[PDB]
């Protein structure tokens, strides 16, 4: 669905890291990700 | 008409302040000058 | 040189201060990667107020980034100016806020506050003289209320002679994003009162009203809502960052605006604002600035100054301007509106002027107002708290985290004991 | 009555005896006075001139 | 200081947002926001044809 | 043998200082580098040759907050002021006399008194200490008091004038000004000599009407205050007919102990266009200094009586035309004068025509500067009191002062002595009826 | 320097003001883009009466366009001189008056007047010496009557010493565009009496009389009918806007035109009017201007002055012209027609001469007349009202909005109280 969010997605406040390409609204919990529990 | 306020609000606590400049001679001379102060400041 | 330690708690505070760092790095010429590329030498003259110098000519913002949900830190790190903050300063915990003041104040929030204070102590003892602290949060909800007020208390106890500005987003009457906004706001205002020195109440009602009536946006969203708060954040801390005539920093605003220690709740405003259709119809001057500052459409709290006398007003102008216009317009406001200002503070308007305006703009001005009208903001929260508290609604988890009824009663009593002074000073 | 409470608070308060700090340079560099040697502090001891 | 004293100052000043893509207007100069949807009508048309097609 | 140490304290000061020392320079030639472009010793009154042909200003700019002084350490005149004569600090003084005479002010006092001593141990004959400040600000009201008092402890009965920005009669740029102002007058009432007073609102109008500047800033005003510091010091820099030193302004003005607040007023303050139609003659220039629309301190001199007025004619002023003018002004029954002062008009006729800074004001071949001590300054002290009381009544904005070192009581002792001052202006006014 | 805040009520008032602003923009040389393209420096001498300056040399009218329907704002914005007004003072309402004085005065009018008063307060604040206000409205119909009179009352409350010029389209007998125009006119004449300073009664019937017989137009339009009105608007307020000898502004005309504090209804007339087939046979001079001005066919109200006594007459000539001819062509009228003039005021004619003529014309004149014959209009409206009121009709949708029965009775009582002091003076 083409939305206002998906247009302004790399500038929105509550958007995580866009590592993939189709949806910028995926979840990229890689920075948080405490160092003992990380791959 | 543009009416005037009375004297500006000063403290009623600080209206009893004594002198720090005794420029005048004797005390009766001082009140006789201040009688003219009242009467001449009264307009006309 | 003076510097300010910036703190941001909660999703609201994190996003607002992210936009704030975006705004102020735009002002200071700092790129996303942290280095400097600008045009004037008057930008690095006072860059050590918000940016710690690193190796290779890099400027890392001095900010402590606190939240209990491990997604808002991720969003801040992935934002526009994400690769500019210290990774160590991203302090968090894999837990939940649960929009709960008890869960932010007597739980894992208190288990995270020690690491947060370690980071704060690093940035506060990497100094020579610290002016104070600048915490951004939202009262309605968790983290920003719980962690925010707990951090407020411990930082105030550790550093007792430094200025402290809290930008608090306070719950809104007509619409509420969370149910327990009155509970959180009532429990947070009690800590706000007898700790901080300058509290800025920003309301989403007034933010959306500036978006609709003044700016005429089509789809306003949280980026623009935080942009409007970053307006006044930049406007207040400008005299200690850029030169001016008749400078005034944080403490010199606080002295002129806080007549009594309980009264420091302000209503911010920023007023070279106009819609894109009305942009070419403008006549940008200092009288137009004062006209937009002193109306009740630009002030960023849902409190009408028509319902209360102005205790103190401060106007921090930013541009090359004549001081004659500024002095005569601030006199003209006081003279044309007589019943809206208190009589026991003669000439209750303060003036500051900085020379360098915000970039891309000829001339700006920010407004701060301590008024009687901060009545309603605490009152509506008090009746909503009383309504939800008479029937014990949404409270079993509040007592499950380790609270008592008497703390709620004390919070309501202190809300009322804040309301009564701003009742009585509004009636001579 | 908050006027009377604030008035009593400011009436019945002693201020600080503030901490003595001195500035040496033109820039503003502050230094504490007691810990620096530029003050009589250890002259007035109890073991001066006596074992 | 004739710049702040010129009778013809307003005849040489420029509006803050003279055009829709002014180079002066930035995040600091608060005359260009993000919620002002220039792409509103084209976005609605794109959404409507998407709805249609799907 | 006619040097004058100047201690500029506070934004106002540092800023009037910039204006004052620019005029000082353009007058003696000293370029914005010291090196005078000669290829003689008059400059000594304000400058001190190093021998390498560098003339260093004899001043001590002091401001607890940076910014203002820092823009002087990086500007046109960045090589004139010896670094250690521009003494700034780190933290401000939040418009709080308290943190200017007690806390963040008693730290810079040691170093400033230090610099002042070195700029004194090089003088072959000091005339006095011209202190420039603003009655309404931390450093302006705080550091000045401490500086003034500590000076008296050292330099004892040495002259110490005080050019000041008196609180405004309506405008004001602070909410706590009234307090700082009353506190300052109290600590300096017995420690200062002749404190000259220039209100800003006044200069603002004098600039909109006489100098055709619709939107005046602080610089237009500052530069006019520099012309006044010139006339007051002109005699001890240029030759004339009736020289007036900086020890006579304390004797031929300050009448009785406390009363020491002369008021300033300049002459030929015209504006090019309106100077192609004016004979700016000694009489015109003088009558103007006594007009109740030029007094650079909004205080209608008509609502009071003159106590002592010392005129200073700078330029081509035939001595006879001066005697004539003062006579005419005396006859005029509008201008009043106390009885205990038969002779109340002092005259100083120097010769160097007013200097033209590449900026504003006309090139006049004649100009006067009056410094009267009108009893009409009483209204101002009353207005300051209304303000101090409207707030002291609810002990408003006092937490900040008790929050530094000012024991609540001090506020009372201050306004109480300000009430004494007002009662004094009543006595010095009444005319013996005998 | 003086200023005139121009406000427009109703569809008719908005169209009248649109043509007025086209006329003034042409007269001062302002193009539809808002900037200046002129031939003389006298156009910019007093342009700060109807316009305020903006950036880039762009002059904006100080007009507040007010309507209760969002359909006339769109037409004015889509008009020729549409991109010259501010986008903010297009104060509309998402409602409809529906031809109702009740719905103009005691309903949605009551909360749209607050926004209009905010706009008018801003416009009057941006004026150092405001001469007054100029409202264009139609008496017969909604919006212009109810909201117009409510706005008049509240502006009188806010500003007491400023002139109020009210151009009122009084309804005609011959043709009717609204059935309830007697109720609207009767309720509006009372508030026009007990408020304003000058009221100019323009009539659609007399505008058609002028456009059919004098101009010899074939198919006249509302553009032409508004053009005739805008001509006398400029002719009245031209002496304060252009230099000349024997100047007379609004207050001078009011002082010399009302003998008594209620008698401020006038009969305008602008008559250097020629047909296009009669322009090449015109001998335009001073006696021709006076005779066409004083003929009882170029009047703008259906009040034949030969049935009454001219209480006072004022005339504002425009052009370079001879003063014996000025005085003599009015003395000739005053002595030739002695029974049409009152005897208790000798020499009852006021003269003004503006130097700058209307462009495209060599020489013009405008007329203001206070006469006994204006009572004809009020007897006619009173007879219409007493025809419709005795059957208690068209009345449920006047009493249901918040009015009362007796309100119509005191409106009619004051309406016939106007009957006395303009008949007593007509019969000495
Ligand atoms: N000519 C001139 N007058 C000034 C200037 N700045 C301030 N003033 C006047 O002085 C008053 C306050 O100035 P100051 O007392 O010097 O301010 P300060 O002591 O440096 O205190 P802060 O800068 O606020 O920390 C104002 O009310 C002004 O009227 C200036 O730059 N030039
Ligand atoms: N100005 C602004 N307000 C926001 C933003 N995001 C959220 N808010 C406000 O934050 C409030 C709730 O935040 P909260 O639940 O306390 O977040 P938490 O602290 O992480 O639990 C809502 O009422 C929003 O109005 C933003 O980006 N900008
Ligand atoms: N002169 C002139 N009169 C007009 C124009 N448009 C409408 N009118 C008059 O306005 C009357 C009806 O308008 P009205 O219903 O009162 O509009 P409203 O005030 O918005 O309710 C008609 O009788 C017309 O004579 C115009 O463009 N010019």
């Amino acid at each position: 669905p083409e939305t206002f969010w998906i247009q302004r997605a790399p500038q929105l406040p509550g958007v995580s890291n866009i590592r993939t390409l189709d949806t910028p609204f995926r979840k990229n919990c890689s920075f948080s990700t405490p160092v003992p529990l990380s791959l | 008409p543009p009416v005037r306020l009375d004297a500006l609000w000063h403290m009623p606590h600080f209206q009893k302040v004594g002198p720090h400049l005794d420029t005048f001679p004797t005390e009766a001379d001082r009140q006789r000058a201040f009688k003219a102060h009242r009467e001449e400041c009264a307009v006309r | 040189m003076r510097e300010i330690v910036h703190l941001q708690a909660g999703q609201c505070g994190n996003q607002i201060g992210a936009k704030f760092w975006e705004v102020i790095s735009d002002e200071h010429g700092i790129d996303p990667t942290g280095t400097y590329h600008g045009d004037s030498d008057l930008q690095l003259e006072r860059i050590n107020v918000y940016y710690n110098e690193a190796t290779g000519g890099k400027y890392v913002p001095r900010a402590v980034l606190v939240d209990l949900e491990p997604g808002t830190m991720d969003s801040v790190r992935s934002g526009p100016f994400g690769q500019i903050f210290r990774p160590d300063n991203f302090v968090f915990g894999q837990s939940g806020a649960g929009n709960n003041w008890a869960k932010g104040h007597y739980t894992e929030g208190a288990e995270l506050v020690d690491s947060v204070l370690d980071v704060v102590r690093k940035e506060a003892e990497s100094c020579d003289c610290l002016q104070g602290f600048q915490l951004t949060h939202s009262l309605g909800g968790g983290t920003g209320s719980g962690m925010g007020t707990l951090l407020i208390s411990k930082i105030r106890e550790e550093y007792p002679d430094r200025i402290m500005n809290t930008f608090s987003v306070v719950p809104s009457p007509k619409v509420s994003d969370t149910v327990v906004e009155p509970y959180n706001a009532t429990l947070s205002v009690h800590q706000l009162v007898e700790n901080t020195d300058e509290t800025y109440c920003i309301d989403n009602e007034a933010l959306y009203d500036i978006c609709f009536r003044t700016l005429k946006l089509t789809t306003p969203t949280y980026g623009d809502l935080n942009h409007l708060v970053s307006a006044t954040m930049s406007g207040v801390t400008t005299c200690l960052r850029f030169p001016g005539q008749l400078n005034a920093d944080l403490r010199k605003l606080a002295v002129n605006m806080v007549p009594f220690p309980r009264l420091h709740f302000f209503m911010p405003g920023f007023a070279p604002l106009t819609s894109r259709g009305s942009q070419q119809y403008r006549a940008l001057t200092v009288p137009e600035l004062t006209q937009q500052m002193f109306d009740a459409k630009n002030m960023m709290a849902a409190c009408d100054p028509r319902h209360g006398r102005y205790l103190t007003v401060a106007a921090v102008f930013r541009g090359r301007m004549s001081m004659k216009e500024v002095d005569e317009q601030m006199l003209n406001v006081q003279n044309k509106n007589s019943s809206y200002f208190v009589e026991w503070i003669p000439n209750n308007v303060k003036t500051a002027v900085c020379d360098i305006p915000p970039r891309g703009l000829k001339m700006s001005a920010t407004f701060i107002g301590n008024s009687t009208a901060i009545q309603e903001l605490f009152k509506r929260i008090s009746e909503q708290f009383t309504a939800m508290f008479r029937r014990k609604a949404f409270l079993h988890w509040y007592t499950g985290e380790g609270m008592d009824e008497m703390e709620f009663t004390e919070a309501e009593s202190n809300m009322n004991d804040l309301g009564n002074p701003v009742v009585t000073r509004g009636a001579c | 009555n908050f006027i009377n409470t604030n008035a009593a608070n400011v009436i019945m308060g002693v201020a600080k005896k503030p901490k003595p700090v001195y500035v040496d340079k033109r820039t503003g560099d502050k230094h504490d006075l007691e810990t620096s040697g530029l003050v009589p502090k250890y002259i007035n001891k109890k073991d001066y001139g006596v074992t | 200081e004739f710049d702040l004293s010129d009778p013809l100052a307003l005849k040489k000043d420029l509006p803050a947002r003279q055009s829709d893509n002014d180079a002066r207007n930035t995040v600091s100069g608060m005359q260009k926001f993000m919620g002002e949807d220039l792409n509103f009508h084209q976005r609605r048309k794109f959404q409507e044809e998407q709805n249609r097609e799907w | 043998q006619r040097e004058c140490i100047s201690v500029h304290v506070g934004q106002a000061g540092v800023q009037i200082g910039n204006a004052c020392w620019e005029l000082y320079c353009l007058e003696h030639g000293i370029q914005p580098d010291g090196q005078m472009p000669s290829d003689d010793d008059s400059f000594n009154t304000f400058f001190s040759e190093t021998g390498a042909g560098k003339h260093v200003p004899r001043a001590v700019f002091v401001d607890l907050e940076p910014t203002v002084i820092d823009e002087v350490r990086t500007g046109t005149y960045r090589q004139l002021f010896h670094p250690e004569q521009l003494i700034t600090g780190k933290e401000d003084a939040a418009n709080n006399y308290a943190r200017g005479h007690y806390t963040i002010g008693k730290e810079l006092i040691d170093l400033v008194l230090d610099r002042i001593r070195k700029l004194a141990d090089q003088c072959t004959g000091l005339q006095g200490f011209l202190i420039f400040h603003s009655f309404g600000g931390g450093t302006g009201s705080g550091f000045t008091s401490l500086l003034m008092e500590r000076l008296s402890v050292d330099y004892g009965k040495k002259s110490k004038l005080e050019f000041s920005i008196y609180p405004a009669p309506q405008v004001s740029t602070a909410v706590v000004e009234p307090y700082n102002s009353i506190l300052t007058t109290h600590t300096t009432l017995e420690h200062s000599d002749c404190a000259f007073m220039v209100d800003n609102e006044a200069i603002y109008d004098i600039c909109r009407r006489n100098l055709d500047i619709e939107r005046p800033t602080y610089t237009n005003l500052n530069r006019l205050i520099s012309q006044i510091v010139s006339s007051i010091t002109a005699s001890l820099r240029f030759d004339g007919a009736l020289n007036v030193d900086l020890t006579e302004f304390q004797t031929n003005l300050v009448p009785y102990p406390r009363i020491h607040f002369p008021l300033a007023t300049y002459a030929p303050v015209i504006s090019a266009e309106k100077a192609y139609h004016e004979q700016l003659s000694v009489a015109e220039i003088t009558n103007a200094c006594f007009e109740p629309a030029n007094q650079m301190v909004k205080c209608d001199p008509r609502h009071g009586k003159y106590m002592a007025c010392c005129l200073l004619y700078r330029g081509d002023v035939v001595p006879k035309d001066v005697n004539a003018a003062i006579a005419a002004i005396k006859t005029k029954r509008s201008i009043q004068f106390v009885d205990w002062c038969p002779t109340g008009f002092k005259v100083g006729i120097n010769y160097q025509p007013p200097t033209v800074v590449p900026g504003d004001l006309a090139k006049v071949q004649r100009a006067v500067c009056m410094l009267s001590n009108t009893t009409a300054i009483a209204e101002a002290w009353a207005r300051l009191d209304h303000k101090f009381d409207l707030m002291y009544a609810k002990r408003a904005f006092v937490h900040w002062y008790v929050g530094e070192g000012m024991e609540e009581g001090e506020f009372s002792e201050a306004r109480e002595d300000m009430a004494a001052l007002e009662k004094d202006y009543e006595e010095v006014g009444m005319d013996s009826v005998e």
